[PDB]
């Protein structure tokens, strides 16, 4: 059964080794979660540093791809990394050639034909990540797109990747069908962080320490990280409610 | 060594009511040296008719070229092709050679059989598409055609006069150049008839 | 097993069974050892023959006039390497006007070894390589494999039954490495460790294979009736 | 390193079936109901846009595309493969025809062109054949209103009116008793919409269902004014509510 | 060649005559400079006839092809980016003067572009052998705060100055206004000032006044 | 043209006047030649307009994808990447650039690039076939340390220079000031400068 | 199965057992270390005397990169030599354009996406060696250690090979004890000892001590080797500490 | 590596036959039938099309039956596709040796070209062999009406009369019991169908499910016409033989 | 090189040849034959830079050799003439083209009739009762214009050579030591001895 090793199809239609990636996406047992404001995107993600010798602030799998955009990557970190410096590469390339900055979904569109190349192509491997772009869009406005080791690319209102989506997921979707809305109507990026911490947390069913997150936030011509004392003065405030 | 009037050569073409006209010399020489009386710069593909003055090999080249493009063109679209559309395909083959031209002057003319109109079009070596609603001219007389045109053209002329405005424009143009002349051809195009005439010119 | 195919797959214990093959390649061939001083660097080997009607299949070559080594397994690929040092050598010699140093020479052997081991299609090199040379730093003796790795020592053998010499190096060390300006007696050492690797065969004129190197000695092969001394 | 698969991945089996192919269209059959009706003055493309997630926004998603003003498509199979091609197929209608003679190409010769794509992925090396049948609704001047359907063989047909993917079979039975040669584009369309409620399961509404139209030129669409031989693009996609508004008279 | 380009309130217009020269002589009396790149993105073309009608061609159909891809209008920017980019690769040698102009969702623009690749930004501008014909009107005449239909006059003036007073330039004023939120408008033939007056005499021969030798049928079906 | 950068205690300040020529005929007088490839880090243009556009475009794509990986470049890199550019293909370029920019733990930076593609690190530069004229002036009048106001009235008195003696210089002075503060865009017209 | 035989081929768990038997030569060979210090980096390595006849000092293990990085490994010595050939070349290519030496953490991906790259085609194998690197920059130290998928993080101390176990208890234990940081020259004497004591796992053979450093006091930024009175004190201190 | 995974499409078996043509030939021997009968004055194209569906386009639709050239036609079996890729090669090397030569290029060097071609992927490239045979229709003036068949192997037979694709045992037997030397157009027409009638898996021949086409000298005087029969034409002929 | 002609009677092509080859102050030969046989019924005569002209005319006699034994058929005049225009018209463009003038006289057996194509160097093609190649033009074209006839026998096309032949002699700078006279007719190629 050569069809399970290589990206061609098997009696049934299907394609393992893609779906076999799908799986190494899990590898690293890791939830992130994306939601959008009124003027913000904000993306939050667990961080898991369980060697006492790690350096801590070199532990992330968020990745600052252009001044606008930010990718939170579900997967091994090789592969993450080696998915974030061509996107970096590629939004600057448009940059270059077209004179604008390269839009938060295009990019997205252009990673996904990347990954579907490998799944048609023989020699080359599927990357086992799941990449998550965010950014404030300037035509678009709040924009979560979010790509596959099929190809496949979505634009979101929220999102949440990981072991545990599902229950972020649904978390996230009762609290859209009590609100009417598509964002967090909120001023303040710094509340739309709380909540997209509140409700992981809703979610999750734990409590998270300063050093037990990662925190992006996406902007008007910016997306930035969040320091460790940004985020505990982040979970002061919702301590304190 | 002027490889547009080594040669030499003339085409024009003018419309008419509901017709068009496309006439040329028959002289190839080369410089004062006249060789052939024979060869005619008209060709056409289906319905559409392509004159060409200029360097001789490439006047041939070029016939031979579009016949290839046309045949193929009728294989896949069931169609024949239209002078509008054929005016672009010879626009994108003559620019596709840029910076190393086909050294011609190709004069397009027909009637669209789809709408009836009459349609003529002229180019520069490079491709660049001149059309107009009364006549095109092209090659090493090209000043005395212009010159005949612009004074002898009227409007809306039958066959018939059509015949006789673009013969004389071609005649007289082709007596003040020593490169043109020995000979003459005009065809005559109606909707679904073509009538081509021998004309006699003076054959020094 | 399942994991021999090619020198691009591992093991399930981490192991290059092409690499390994390779090794094996020189286990069969015919013995050879490297010794050395502070002043001079001496090669012996032993030489193979067919049949009585052929000749004796010659084991060391010169790379540069202060360097060369002998082989041991696949001749052909000794044929390439050696040319390859020969060509990095000279190179060193023409654009830096510089006798290319022992210790280099060791490391760019290591790497060409090495890119025939990760890649699809080629093979590794079936030979094992004694480099002898003297330099801006002295005498020096080089141990190449085919699995890439390069050390460097004052003494060793490689081949058929090389375990005796070996031994016998690491017996002799503390005497050998000071036979300092005494070529003959540096050679003799050599003739003396590698007679502990023969086996109801002896060295004879036209089997035994000597090289030396040194302060004043430019890399020099004796055979033929130039052994006859030290039989 | 370098692509080592310069051999075909698809190859005849002693049975005489080229494997991959098959299990291409296997693919395709499990893929979402996609359809397609050709009226007298019109064709009608149509398909249930499937979501992954209600927190998804399958208005981002397109499954009907824009290949020229006067063409598009729809597709039953894999997603991927299709915007890919989608990508592809109007490159080539620009490079290999409009370049050359200044207008866009016939139906036909875009299916055509999309049709060879499709065939090299099914004898090039190291590549499997794509995982979707297309079908490609468009008119031109010479030809008129024409709708094609395109497998992964590489193959295509002219149909009066089809359906592919998951209930194809139900789907195509039903435009058999309800096509006729006088359809007007309205009738189509709601033929359309009745041929989809059958494969569709949970909502029907204009947000869960993507269609589109080749009819009359739209001059409101064309973004400019002044050269009156440029009247606009045929292609028109319909609006979520457009749909609602003929989905109460069904 | 004369070509302007002008802002405005709400937008930008560009202009051009309709003249093609070879040499001293008219080839095209009546031959378009103004470009559509994209719906509402226009470029008036100066230099090598061809030059400027492939270039903009083909960067056009790069043009939608990336709007397609992006599911995005056209930025004037890109156009720009992708032209000059284009003409520096070709270090002149495809002899391309052109006054790009749009509007885009960032908002309304107009450049100028050089057959070596350098772009220019201004409220106004002209190109071609008229240009400093139109310059010296733009320059007389340009303000601030313009409007639409102020706009429209000083870049057909300006056209015009190059109409009369250069003799690479002639015929008539082609004019396209690109508005923000509207569709853009083509003006072919805006103005004619140029008409041919009547002829004296009419030089229609009496039939069979050319002497032939031969006549034939020719077949043009299959 | 006329160009020049000078720093000073709070930073540097890049100064150009709006000038581009065809011969005799002013093509643009109101252009810009100092140019953006970094947030702090700027360059001002002088040769061939599109030699310098089109080197500067790909300068500041190598810095953006430059800060994508490593982060804010500092001045001295900015100028190694024009410096490539400049040197590598010097038969194929027309091109005369100053760079300039700020650090925090450098402060302001000054570096140009001649024809040849050599680079060199000074106080301040001037360049442009302007420049020739202010040669003395400028080294008559230039002190390190400076003040925010007396580095603008040095340039601003420079280039008036500059412009009054070449005719290939004109229009406006356009200053950029490079601080801790940020980006300050200064604009002088004739009516004030040409009476100094 | 056979998941297992090509390299770059995900198995049902979505692993690649080619570089999970990569790692497997990489715990076969011997220990190697990395201490990060107050200002700068120590790193030190186990090298078996497998003969009397090896030349002590004489067969260098510890590689510098440009001027101010060094890198050490454990495993396939020659797939390691391959790594820092390459790490040369981005290191130089990076200087060339960008004037300024290559920062650690850039350099650190430069291997990281090179390895990576060995993992994507089956036409390739991966590589035989985690590797521990580092040095200073504009930015102060860093470490790091690089394994055969291509993953690598920044550590306070790093350990690979036969005694990684071992060696990674005793760096824990200084990382607890100096919250506030240690010196350049103690990390040296602990390094010395660290490798003694992961010798209790590879104790047949004895072994010879190589150490090296960047200190921005101690080696004014560069990468130099630990020789003569420095080494013979560093080898001291360990040598009292196992009795 | 990629060793792994490769079919090697171009050897041999230990009987000396090339598998994969073998196999393409099988999976044409599925195809619709196609028939070419050679008369003195033209030539008949008769094919099958693939189990039809009603709702099928059957005039706008083009299977079986492709224009090479004006003087020359083909009829196809196997994958579509396939003989599609190979037709355009064949009408572009048409237009090749008359752009050279000034010549209508003479049927057989067409044939042996397009055959060429089939070869090359039988012994070299690793690649699969089109699953196509061709019936090659065709005039000239060096031989006059000429009909030529090839298959995957990119060999290339003459023939008076000849069928492939499905049933070619029973069809070539009928052929050879009825075709004689003095055969007109009209009796060859009359032969192809009376053939696809009694060889085809359907229950009745009908016009839908036909392509048909002629090559006669039927224009006026001395030059060749191509035919491509409209469904209206087929159901006509249909017809006037008695058989619907 | 230099004289090349050529004349189509009724029956019969003639080609006529100049025998001489000069390099610098020295005519280094008087007797060749600046002729190749494409086919048994076609012949082609050339002129032009030393080298070219010969090697010219061996490509296309070997590309033709080739032809016939692939087909067993000749091909017709006209076929070879287009051909070789072809050759010569991709030669113009290249790095180095082929600088030489070539005629073609063949006899067309399908259509007996004999037919005469003149070819330069340009890749210029034209079909002619009468040709020639460089300054021999220059005299013979109006010399033929008078006294030729379509209906013209061999014998007397021949003696309608040798009133240009003599005129050549008579007003030509150069000696061009006499020609070379070939017949092709229904019965193919043949030279005529003694002219
Ligand atoms: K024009
Ligand atoms: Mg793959
Ligand atoms: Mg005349
Ligand atoms: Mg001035
Ligand atoms: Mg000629």
């Amino acid at each position: 059964g050569y069809d399970r090793h290589i990206t061609i199809f098997s009696p049934e239609g299907r394609l393992y080794q893609v779906e076999y990636a799908f799986k190494a996406t899990n590898q690293t047992n890791i939830n992130s979660l994306a939601v959008r404001g009124k003027d913000c995107t904000v993306v939050i993600s667990q961080k898991k540093v369980p060697d006492k010798l790690l350096d801590p602030t070199t532990v992330s799998y968020i990745f600052c791809i252009s001044r606008t955009i930010g990718m939170v990557v579900n997967g091994p970190i090789p592969d993450a990394r080696n998915a974030a410096l061509r996107a970096k590469a590629e939004a600057a390339e448009f940059r270059y050639k077209y004179g604008y900055d390269m839009p938060c979904d295009v990019l997205a569109k252009r990673m996904a034909n990347l990954s579907q190349i490998y799944t048609q192509r023989a020699y080359m491997r599927p990357l086992g990540v799941i990449l998550t772009f965010v950014s404030v869009d300037e035509e678009l406005g709040p924009s979560i797109y979010k790509t596959d080791p099929a190809g496949y690319y979505v634009g979101y209102k929220a999102t949440a990747t990981g072991p545990k989506q599902q229950e972020i997921t649904t978390n996230l979707e009762n609290h859209f069908k009590k609100s009417k809305i598509d964002h967090i109507n909120e001023e303040s990026w710094e509340k739309v962080v709380e909540f997209a911490i509140t409700h992981m947390i809703d979610a999750l069913g734990t409590e998270f320490s300063k050093n037990d997150l990662e925190v992006g936030v996406a902007t008007k011509d910016k997306f930035f990280t969040l320091s460790a004392e940004n985020i505990e003065e982040r979970l002061v405030a919702i301590a304190e409610q | 060594s002027d490889p547009s009037s080594i040669n030499g050569g003339i085409v024009v073409a003018m419309t008419g009511k509901d017709c068009v006209a496309i006439a040329c010399d028959l002289r190839l020489g080369s410089q004062s040296l006249g060789v052939s009386n024979k060869f005619e710069k008209i060709f056409h593909y289906g319905h559409v008719f392509l004159g060409i003055t200029g360097l001789a090999t490439d006047v041939t080249t070029l016939n031979e070229m579009f016949r290839y493009k046309t045949n193929l063109y009728k294989l896949k679209e069931e169609r024949a092709i239209e002078p509008e559309t054929f005016t672009q395909l010879v626009s994108s083959s003559l620019y596709e050679r840029r910076f190393g031209p086909y050294f011609v002057g190709p004069v397009v003319a027909g009637i669209n059989s789809k709408s009836g109109k009459p349609f003529i079009a002229g180019f520069d070596l490079i491709g660049c598409i001149d059309e107009a609603k009364d006549f095109i001219v092209s090659g090493t007389a090209s000043d005395q055609l212009f010159g005949m045109c612009e004074s002898l053209y009227e409007p809306n002329l039958e066959p018939e006069d059509l015949f006789e405005t673009i013969s004389q424009a071609l005649l007289n143009a082709a007596d003040r150049d020593a490169l043109s002349g020995w000979g003459a051809v005009v065809y005559i195009i109606k909707k679904d008839e073509v009538v081509k005439r021998y004309l006699k010119m003076r054959q020094d | 097993n399942n994991y021999d195919g090619d020198t691009v797959t591992f093991s399930p214990t981490g192991r290059l069974f092409q690499v390994e093959y390779a090794l094996e390649a020189i286990k069969q061939g015919s013995v050879t050892v490297g010794l050395r001083s502070n002043t001079h660097a001496v090669l012996v080997a032993l030489k193979r023959n067919a049949d009585e009607l052929s000749s004796y299949q010659k084991k060391i070559i010169k790379c540069d006039e202060h360097m060369g080594l002998s082989l041991a397994g696949l001749a052909p690929d000794a044929r390439v390497l050696s040319n390859y040092l020969r060509q990095q050598c000279n190179y060193s010699s023409l654009v830096f006007n510089r006798k290319l140093a022992v210790e280099r020479a060791g490391h760019l052997l290591c790497d060409k070894a090495q890119k025939n081991t990760q890649s699809y299609g080629g093979r590794p090199y079936g030979v094992g390589l004694l480099i002898i040379g003297y330099d801006k730093s002295g005498a020096h003796l080089l141990e190449f494999q085919p699995s890439g790795n390069v050390t460097e020592l004052y003494g060793t053998a490689i081949g058929a039954r090389s375990q005796g010499a070996k031994t016998y190096l690491e017996r002799t060390l503390d005497t050998f490495i000071k036979i300092d300006g005494n070529p003959d007696e540096l050679i003799k050492a050599g003739v003396e460790a590698i007679s502990q690797s023969l086996r109801d065969e002896s060295l004879t004129v036209d089997n035994l294979s000597i090289a030396i190197v040194g302060k004043d000695t430019p890399f020099t092969i004796y055979d033929g009736e130039a052994v006859a001394k030290y039989i | 390193m370098t692509d080592r698969y310069s051999f075909s991945l698809t190859t005849f089996s002693p049975s005489g079936k080229l494997g991959q192919i098959d299990y291409a269209l296997t693919a395709v059959k499990q893929g979402v109901t996609s359809l397609g009706i050709k009226a007298t003055n019109g064709v009608v493309i149509a398909t249930e846009k499937k979501s992954s997630s209600p927190l998804a926004m399958s208005e981002t998603l397109s499954k009907v595309s824009l290949l020229t003003p006067d063409i598009g498509a729809v597709y039953s199979g894999m997603g991927p493969d299709y915007r890919v091609l989608v990508d592809k197929s109007r490159k080539v209608a620009h490079t290999s025809y409009k370049r050359i003679y200044g207008e866009y190409p016939p139906t036909k010769l875009l299916v055509s062109e999309v049709a060879k794509i499709m065939q090299e992925a099914t004898q090039s090396g190291g590549v499997r054949p794509f995982g979707v049948s297309l079908l490609i609704a468009g008119h031109d001047e010479f030809n008129g209103f024409s709708l094609y359907q395109v497998d992964p063989s590489g193959s295509y047909f002219p149909w009066k009116a089809t359906a592919i993917g998951k209930g194809s079979v139900a789907a195509k039975t039903f435009l058999e008793k309800r096509w006729n040669d006088e359809l007007e584009l309205e009738d189509a369309i709601h033929i359309a919409l009745l041929t989809l409620k059958e494969s569709v399961e949970g909502e029907f509404n204009g947000d869960t269902i993507e269609l589109a139209i080749i009819g009359d030129e739209n001059p409101d669409l064309l973004g400019y004014t002044g050269i009156p031989t440029d009247k606009g693009p045929r292609f028109r996609k319909l609006t979520s509510q457009e749909i609602n508004d003929r989905l109460e008279a069904l | 060649t004369t070509i302007v380009g002008v802002k405005f309130n709400n937008g930008v217009v560009i202009a051009a005559d309709t003249r093609s020269t070879q040499g001293p002589i008219v080839a095209d009396k009546n031959c378009a400079k103004l470009h559509r790149i994209s719906p509402k993105i226009w470029c008036a073309g100066a230099g090598t006839a061809a030059d400027t009608e492939a270039v903009t061609q083909l960067i056009g159909s790069n043009i939608e092809l990336h709007s397609l891809y992006t599911s995005r209008e056209p930025r004037v920017v890109s156009a720009l980016q992708m032209l000059k980019q284009h003409l520096f690769k070709y270090q002149g040698h495809i002899g391309a003067y052109l006054i790009v102009a749009g509007v885009d969702p960032t908002g309304s623009h107009l450049f100028s572009i050089d057959a070596h690749g350098s772009t220019d930004v201004g409220y106004y501008l002209s190109l071609g052998s008229g240009s400093l014909a139109a310059m010296a009107v733009l320059e007389s005449h340009w303000k601030q705060d313009l409007t639409k239909e102020e706009a429209i006059k000083l870049a057909s003036d300006a056209i015009q100055a190059g109409i009369w007073n250069d003799l690479g330039s002639g015929s008539n004023v082609d004019v396209c206004v690109m508005e923000i939120g509207k569709d853009a408008e083509y003006l072919r033939n805006y103005l004619t000032p140029n008409v041919r007056e009547e002829k004296q005499k009419s030089y229609k021969f009496p039939r069979g006044t050319t002497a032939v030798l031969k006549e034939s049928i020719v077949n043009i079906c299959d | 043209t006329s160009i020049m950068a000078v720093t000073f205690k709070d930073g540097v300040i890049l100064g150009a006047d709006s000038r581009t020529t065809t011969g005799a005929y002013i093509a643009n007088r109101v252009t810009d030649k100092l140019t953006r490839v970094h947030d702090k880090i700027w360059c001002c243009r002088s040769g061939s307009a599109a030699d310098t556009q089109a080197i500067a475009d790909i300068v500041q794509y190598h810095l953006e994808l430059y800060t994508s990986q490593y982060g804010t470049p500092s001045t001295e890199t900015a100028a190694s990447v024009f410096k490539e550019l400049c040197y590598e293909n010097k038969d194929n370029l027309t091109a005369g650039i100053i760079v300039a920019g700020y650090d925090d733990k450098n402060k302001g930076e000054v570096y140009t690039i001649p024809l040849g593609g050599s680079v060199h690190k000074l106080p301040y530069a001037i360049a442009g076939s302007g420049s020739t004229f202010i040669y003395g002036y400028c080294d008559k009048n230039f002190r390190e340390n400076m003040s925010k106001e007396e580095t603008v009235d040095f340039i601003k008195h420079s280039l008036s220079q500059a412009i009054k003696w070449d005719g290939s210089s004109g229009g406006v002075i356009r200053m950029v000031v490079l601080t801790a503060a940020g980006v300050e865009r200064l604009i002088f017209y004739p009516d004030e400068y040409e009476q100094l | 199965t056979g998941y297992d035989l090509s390299n770059s081929v995900f198995s049902p768990d979505g692993r690649n057992f080619q570089v999970e038997y990569a790692v497997k030569a990489v715990e076969n060979g011997t220990t190697s270390i990395g201490i990060k210090c107050n200002d700068g980096v120590v790193f030190a390595v186990e090298k078996l005397i497998t003969s009397k006849l090896l030349v002590p000092q004489k067969n260098v293990k510890i590689q510098v990169v440009d001027r101010h990085i060094g890198c050490v490994y454990s495993g396939l010595i020659p797939d390691g030599r391959h790594l820092v050939n390459r790490g040369r070349e981005e290191a130089a290519s990076f200087k060339k354009l960008y004037k300024t030496p290559i920062p650690i953490p850039a350099f650190a991906d430069r291997l990281g996406q090179y390895v990576q790259a060995h993992t994507l085609y089956n036409s390739v194998r991966p590589f035989g060696v985690s590797t521990i690197f580092g040095g200073v920059d504009k930015n102060g130290a860093h470490l790091y250690m690089l394994e055969p998928s291509g993953s690598y993080w920044g550590y306070k101390g790093a350990a690979t090979g036969k005694g990684r176990q071992s060696a990674k208890a005793e760096l824990e234990k200084l990382v607890d004890h100096h919250p506030e940081g240690l010196s350049a020259r103690e990390a040296v004497k602990q390094a010395a000892k660290i490798i003694y004591l992961a010798h209790e796992d590879n104790k047949e053979k004895d072994f010879e001590l190589e150490i090296s450093w960047c200190s921005l006091s101690e080696t004014n930024g560069l990468h130099k080797f630990v020789k003569g009175d420095l080494l013979q004190e560093a080898i001291d201190f360990a040598q009292k500490e196992i009795n | 590596g990629s060793r792994r995974y490769d079919s090697r499409t171009t050897i041999f078996s230990p009987e000396g036959r090339l598998y994969q043509v073998e196999y393409a030939l099988e999976s044409i021997s599925h195809a619709g039938t196609a028939i070419g009968i050679m008369a003195s004055d033209g030539i008949v194209l008769a094919a099958e099309r693939k189990v039809t569906s009603t709702l099928l386009e059957q005039d706008t639709s083009t299977e079986k039956l492709y224009k090479l050239n004006d003087k020359i036609a083909v009829a196809v079996a196997g994958l579509t596709a396939d003989a599609e890729i190979l037709i355009n090669t064949a009408r572009i090397h048409a237009q090749n040796y008359l752009k050279t030569y000034n010549e209508d290029i003479p049927v057989e060097i067409l044939v042996r070209r397009l055959s060429d071609i089939k070869q090359g992927y039988t012994q070299h490239g690793g690649l699969r062999p089109f699953g196509v045979s061709f019936i090659y229709a065709g005039y000239d003036d060096r031989y006059g009406y000429q009909l030529y068949t090839s298959n995957p192997s990119g060999n290339y037979t003459g023939w008076k009369a000849i069928s492939v694709g499905a049933n070619t045992s029973a069809a070539q037997t009928l052929l050879q019991m009825d075709y004689k030397d003095d055969m007109k157009v009209d009796d060859a027409i009359e032969l192809a169908l009376k053939t696809l009638s009694k060889t085809t898996d359907s229950s009745a021949l009908t016009y839908d499910r036909l392509e048909f086409a002629t090559i006669r000298k039927g224009a006026n005087d001395g030059e060749v016409y191509q035919k491509i029969f409209k469904p209206q034409e087929i159901k006509d002929i249909l017809v006037k033989t008695g058989i619907t | 090189m230099d004289i090349i002609l050529g004349i189509r009677v009724q029956d019969s092509v003639i080609l006529a040849s100049s025998k001489a080859v000069t390099r610098g102050i020295s005519v280094l030969k008087d007797s060749d034959d600046k002729t190749r046989q494409l086919s048994p019924h076609t012949l082609m005569s050339f002129a032009g830079e030393a080298g070219d002209t010969v090697q010219f005319a061996e490509y296309i006699q070997a590309n033709i050799q080739l032809y016939s034994i692939r087909e067993d058929y000749e091909l017709s005049p006209q076929a070879v003439s287009s051909f070789v225009r072809q050759e010569l018209a991709k030669s113009i463009r290249s790095r180095r083209p082929y600088q030489v003038n070539v005629l073609i006289g063949g006899y067309d057996k399908k259509k007996n009739k004999p037919e005469l194509y003149q070819i330069d160097y340009l890749g210029t093609k034209v079909e002619l009762p009468y040709g020639a190649h460089g300054y021999s033009g220059f005299y013979t074209f109006s010399l033929l214009d008078h006294h030729y006839r379509p209906d013209m026998t061999t014998e007397e096309g021949l003696d309608l050579l040798k009133l240009c032949v003599q005129e050549l002699e008579k007003r030509m700078p150069m000696d061009f030591k006499g020609v070379i006279v070939k017949i092709v007719d229904k019965d193919g190629i043949r030279q005529v001895d003694d002219f």
